[PDB]
Protein backbone atom coordinates (compact mmCIF):
# COMPACT_ATOMS: atom_id res chain seq x y z
CA UNK A 1 0.00 0.00 0.00
CA UNK A 2 2.47 2.45 -1.18
CA UNK A 3 1.40 6.23 -0.44
CA UNK A 4 0.04 8.11 -3.14
CA UNK A 5 2.53 10.55 -5.05
CA UNK A 6 0.93 14.09 -3.53
CA UNK A 7 1.00 12.70 0.09
CA UNK A 8 4.49 10.75 0.42
CA UNK A 9 5.63 9.02 3.26
CA UNK A 10 9.13 9.54 4.54
CA UNK A 11 10.83 7.05 6.89
CA UNK A 12 13.88 7.54 8.83
CA UNK A 13 16.22 4.81 9.60
CA UNK A 14 18.37 5.10 13.07
CA UNK A 15 21.52 3.57 13.89
CA UNK A 16 22.05 -0.14 11.94
CA UNK A 17 24.29 -2.02 9.89
CA UNK A 18 22.93 -1.39 6.67
CA UNK A 19 24.02 -3.66 3.55
CA UNK A 20 22.89 -2.35 0.79
CA UNK A 21 23.40 -5.58 -1.31
CA UNK A 22 20.27 -7.87 -0.55
CA UNK A 23 17.95 -5.21 -1.93
CA UNK A 24 18.45 -7.41 -5.39
CA UNK A 25 16.29 -9.95 -3.61
CA UNK A 26 13.43 -7.81 -2.43
CA UNK A 27 12.66 -6.37 -5.97
CA UNK A 28 13.79 -7.33 -9.32
CA UNK A 29 15.76 -3.54 -9.33
CA UNK A 30 16.01 -3.14 -12.96
CA UNK A 31 17.85 -0.39 -12.78
CA UNK A 32 20.13 0.76 -10.18
CA UNK A 33 20.71 5.25 -10.46
CA UNK A 34 22.68 7.09 -8.27
CA UNK A 35 24.14 10.48 -7.75
CA UNK A 36 27.32 10.96 -5.86
CA UNK A 37 28.11 7.83 -4.42
CA UNK A 38 28.43 5.30 -6.82
CA UNK A 39 26.81 1.40 -6.29
CA UNK A 40 30.19 -0.20 -6.18
CA UNK A 41 31.60 1.74 -3.23
CA UNK A 42 28.26 1.69 -1.17
CA UNK A 43 28.75 -0.73 1.05
CA UNK A 44 31.81 0.46 2.87
CA UNK A 45 30.84 4.23 4.42
CA UNK A 46 29.07 5.46 7.40
CA UNK A 47 26.34 8.17 6.73
CA UNK A 48 24.89 10.53 8.99
CA UNK A 49 21.46 10.37 8.77
CA UNK B 1 38.53 8.28 -4.15
CA UNK B 2 37.19 6.10 -1.67
CA UNK B 3 33.46 7.28 -2.29
CA UNK B 4 33.44 7.18 -6.29
CA UNK B 5 34.55 4.16 -8.67
CA UNK B 6 37.48 4.70 -11.16
CA UNK B 7 35.08 5.41 -14.35
CA UNK B 8 34.32 9.17 -13.45
CA UNK B 9 37.24 9.03 -10.95
CA UNK B 10 39.07 9.95 -13.65
CA UNK B 11 37.34 12.92 -15.02
CA UNK B 12 37.35 14.27 -10.90
CA UNK B 13 40.70 14.02 -10.80
CA UNK B 14 41.10 15.56 -14.32
CA UNK B 15 39.10 18.39 -13.28
CA UNK B 16 41.41 18.92 -10.33
CA UNK B 17 44.42 18.29 -11.52
CA UNK B 18 44.21 20.65 -14.21
CA UNK B 19 43.42 23.59 -11.40
CA UNK B 20 46.38 22.60 -9.27
CA UNK B 21 48.54 23.05 -12.74
CA UNK B 22 46.89 26.06 -13.63
CA UNK B 23 47.02 27.57 -9.84
CA UNK B 24 51.07 26.53 -9.63
CA UNK B 25 51.91 28.06 -12.92
CA UNK B 26 51.34 31.18 -11.69
CA UNK B 27 53.33 31.12 -8.85
CA UNK B 28 56.89 30.82 -11.17
CA UNK B 29 55.58 32.96 -14.14
CA UNK B 30 55.50 35.58 -10.59
CA UNK B 31 58.66 34.35 -9.27
CA UNK B 32 60.50 35.53 -12.39
CA UNK B 33 59.41 38.60 -12.68
CA UNK B 34 60.52 39.40 -8.84
CA UNK B 35 63.71 37.54 -9.44
CA UNK B 36 64.42 39.73 -12.45
CA UNK B 37 63.71 43.07 -10.63
CA UNK B 38 65.76 41.39 -7.54
CA UNK B 39 68.82 41.22 -10.20
CA UNK B 40 68.54 44.44 -11.67
CA UNK B 41 68.57 45.61 -7.85
CA UNK B 42 71.70 43.64 -7.02
CA UNK B 43 73.82 44.97 -9.83
CA UNK B 44 72.84 49.00 -9.17
CA UNK B 45 74.11 47.65 -5.49
CA UNK B 46 77.32 45.95 -7.50
CA UNK B 47 78.31 49.33 -8.97
CA UNK B 48 77.48 51.41 -5.93
CA UNK B 49 80.09 49.11 -4.03
CA UNK C 1 24.76 -22.69 -6.91
CA UNK C 2 22.77 -22.15 -9.81
CA UNK C 3 20.11 -19.39 -10.96
CA UNK C 4 16.72 -20.54 -11.20
CA UNK C 5 15.15 -19.20 -14.50
CA UNK C 6 11.42 -19.50 -14.71
CA UNK C 7 9.28 -17.57 -17.20
CA UNK C 8 7.41 -16.64 -13.91
CA UNK C 9 10.21 -14.74 -12.65
CA UNK C 10 9.86 -10.71 -13.59
CA UNK C 11 12.31 -8.73 -15.86
CA UNK C 12 15.52 -8.42 -14.43
CA UNK C 13 15.84 -12.05 -13.29
CA UNK C 14 14.85 -13.65 -16.50
CA UNK C 15 18.79 -15.02 -18.28
CA UNK C 16 20.52 -12.18 -20.71
CA UNK C 17 22.94 -13.31 -23.34
CA UNK C 18 26.27 -11.44 -23.94
CA UNK C 19 28.71 -11.96 -25.92
CA UNK C 20 31.82 -9.14 -26.19
CA UNK C 21 34.36 -8.84 -29.15
CA UNK C 22 37.90 -7.08 -28.07
CA UNK C 23 40.06 -5.62 -30.43
CA UNK C 24 43.91 -5.04 -30.73
CA UNK C 25 43.85 -1.42 -32.13
CA UNK C 26 47.30 -0.15 -32.25
CA UNK C 27 50.04 -0.15 -34.68
CA UNK C 28 51.26 -3.97 -35.60
CA UNK C 29 50.50 -6.07 -38.67
CA UNK C 30 47.26 -6.48 -39.93
CA UNK C 31 45.61 -9.68 -39.27
CA UNK C 32 41.72 -8.55 -40.55
CA UNK C 33 40.91 -5.83 -42.68
CA UNK C 34 37.36 -4.31 -43.30
CA UNK C 35 35.87 -3.87 -46.81
CA UNK C 36 37.85 -1.75 -48.97
CA UNK C 37 39.42 -2.20 -52.23
CA UNK C 38 43.51 -2.03 -52.86
CA UNK C 39 44.72 0.35 -55.51
CA UNK C 40 48.41 1.24 -57.73
CA UNK C 41 50.91 2.79 -56.11
CA UNK C 42 52.77 6.63 -56.49
CA UNK C 43 56.20 8.04 -55.84
CA UNK C 44 57.41 11.37 -55.38
CA UNK C 45 54.43 13.16 -55.40
CA UNK C 46 52.35 14.86 -52.90
CA UNK C 47 49.61 12.45 -52.08
CA UNK C 48 47.33 10.97 -49.54
CA UNK C 49 48.16 7.39 -48.55
CA UNK D 1 39.97 -9.62 -32.09
CA UNK D 2 38.22 -12.08 -29.70
CA UNK D 3 35.01 -12.68 -28.72
CA UNK D 4 33.81 -13.61 -25.40
CA UNK D 5 30.51 -15.48 -25.17
CA UNK D 6 28.47 -16.15 -22.05
CA UNK D 7 24.98 -15.74 -20.32
CA UNK D 8 24.44 -13.98 -17.08
CA UNK D 9 21.53 -12.43 -14.78
CA UNK D 10 19.49 -9.30 -15.90
CA UNK D 11 20.64 -7.45 -12.74
CA UNK D 12 24.49 -8.11 -13.39
CA UNK D 13 24.47 -6.77 -16.92
CA UNK D 14 25.66 -2.82 -15.48
CA UNK D 15 28.67 -4.93 -13.48
CA UNK D 16 30.51 -5.85 -17.36
CA UNK D 17 32.32 -2.18 -17.10
CA UNK D 18 36.32 -1.38 -16.28
CA UNK D 19 36.50 -0.51 -12.65
CA UNK D 20 33.57 -2.41 -11.31
CA UNK D 21 33.12 -4.84 -8.58
CA UNK D 22 30.43 -7.27 -7.25
CA UNK D 23 29.72 -11.01 -7.48
CA UNK D 24 30.10 -11.39 -10.73
CA UNK D 25 33.08 -8.66 -11.54
CA UNK D 26 34.88 -9.68 -8.91
CA UNK D 27 34.79 -13.77 -8.83
CA UNK D 28 33.68 -15.05 -12.19
CA UNK D 29 34.79 -12.35 -15.12
CA UNK D 30 36.64 -9.08 -14.87
CA UNK D 31 37.71 -6.53 -17.49
CA UNK D 32 40.34 -4.43 -17.60
CA UNK D 33 40.43 -0.61 -16.65
CA UNK D 34 40.86 0.45 -20.52
CA UNK D 35 38.98 -2.34 -22.57
CA UNK D 36 38.27 -1.40 -26.13
CA UNK D 37 35.62 -2.88 -28.21
CA UNK D 38 32.24 -3.71 -27.63
CA UNK D 39 29.28 -5.82 -25.63
CA UNK D 40 25.66 -7.04 -26.75
CA UNK D 41 23.68 -7.94 -24.71
CA UNK D 42 19.70 -9.10 -25.31
CA UNK D 43 17.06 -10.49 -23.50
CA UNK D 44 16.82 -15.10 -24.12
CA UNK D 45 13.89 -15.70 -22.16
CA UNK D 46 12.13 -17.12 -25.24
CA UNK D 47 15.06 -19.60 -25.55
CA UNK D 48 15.82 -20.26 -21.38
CA UNK D 49 12.70 -20.85 -20.00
Amino acid sequence: RFASVYAWNRKRISNCVADYSVLYNFAPFFAFKCYGVSPTKLNDLCFTN
Amino acid sequence: LSRLDPPEAEVQIDRLITGRLQSLQTYVTQQLIRAAEIRASANLAATKM
Amino acid sequence: QSYGFRPTYGVGHQPYRVVVLSFELLHAPATVCGPKKSTNLVKNKCVNF
Amino acid sequence: VYADSFVIRGNEVSQIAPGQTGNIADYNYKLPDDFTGCVIAWNSNKLDS
